[PDB]
């Protein structure tokens, strides 16, 4: 393994390591808010390796345009699992990282919410949820 | 104990506290499965301001390292 | 009720922070925050 | 989830586990 996680030194400086690597995210995207607000200077490096597509980064690490790339966990755990070759690997379980959850936008005050969060907890407290896991994941190894 | 002894075969508890006891004591030994894939809230009286900006709280913390911090302190420590 | 529960619904606490278990049954007689854990059950064997 | 989209709307409770993590070959 080589990315420790967000602290490693690559994150530091490219040129701080002989091969100048290359890693960027989804323009206008949701996590590109967090690198500038946390890194701008990991910004001001991402510039340079911009993307377009989600495919096409994919295409990209699997040709060799692209070294490193940044995104979601529960989108590139599915797409790893059911890759051929599994040449792209992941790295860490959230453990250096935001670890937060998927929500539903509602309109400030809906009167739904409550009635809305017992189905949710429940779903959850019967088993349910786990098999819709199932039916759209896939972790093989 | 009772397990420690030898008394007991099995014990349902939970992941993080068992994680460090693992840790701590190589005798320990968990499972392979992970099920009830919940989380840990603040236990709270009704409807009060003490509701809104906790929370916020809580999502400012775990937007930031301040966790890793924690976890460094008490759960990512090890034997 | 009793235990945490049972002290707070009486009046003599104000604020549970344990690692309490959430669960609709709980949910149904008080309010949650946004969880700060991720974690499940095991077992322990020796 | 984060600060400004929370500033919006509001959100329910969540159901799944997800950070974000970085790809590697």
């Amino acid at each position: 393994d080589q990315v420790t996680g967000l602290s490693d030194k690559k994150f530091q400086r490219p040129h701080d390591y002989s091969p100048p690597f290359r890693f960027g995210t989804v323009p206008n995207g949701s996590t590109e808010r967090n690198i500038r607000n946390n890194y701008p200077y990991m910004h001001q490096y991402m510039t340079k390796f911009n993307q377009r597509g989600v495919e096409d980064a994919l295409v990209s690490l699997k040709t060799g345009k692209l070294d490193a790339f940044i995104y979601d966990a529960a989108v590139l755990n599915y797409k790893a699992g059911r890759d051929e070759g599994c040449k792209l690997v992941t790295i860490g379980s959230g453990y250096i990282f935001a670890t937060t959850g998927y929500g539903i936008a509602l309109q400030k005050g809906s009167p739904w919410k409550r009635q809305i969060d017992l189905a949710l907890l429940q779903f959850v407290g019967d088993g349910e949820m786990e098999e819709l896991e199932t039916l759209w994941l896939t972790g093989i190894c | 104990q009772a397990v420690r002894d030898n008394k007991l075969h099995a014990f349902i508890w939970d992941s993080a506290v068992l994680e460090f006891e693992a840790s701590q004591k190589c005798d320990l030994v968990t499972t392979g499965e992970l099920f009830f894939r919940s989380g840990f809230g603040i236990g709270m009286r009704k409807d009060s301001p003490w509701k809104q900006n906790v929370s916020l709280s809580i999502l400012k913390s775990h937007e930031n390292g301040f966790m890793e911090d924690l976890d460094k302190t008490w759960v990512r420590y090890q034997e | 009720w009793n235990g945490m529960m049972g002290e707070l619904l009486s009046g003599q606490a104000d604020m549970i922070v344990a690692p309490l278990t959430i669960n609709n049954e709980r949910a149904q007689y008080i309010e949650f925050s946004k969880p700060f854990k991720y974690q499940g059950l095991t077992i322990l064997v020796k | 989830i984060n600060e400004e989209r929370s500033e919006v709307v509001d959100f329910s409770v969540p159901f799944v586990e997800t950070g974000i993590s970085v790809m590697v070959s």
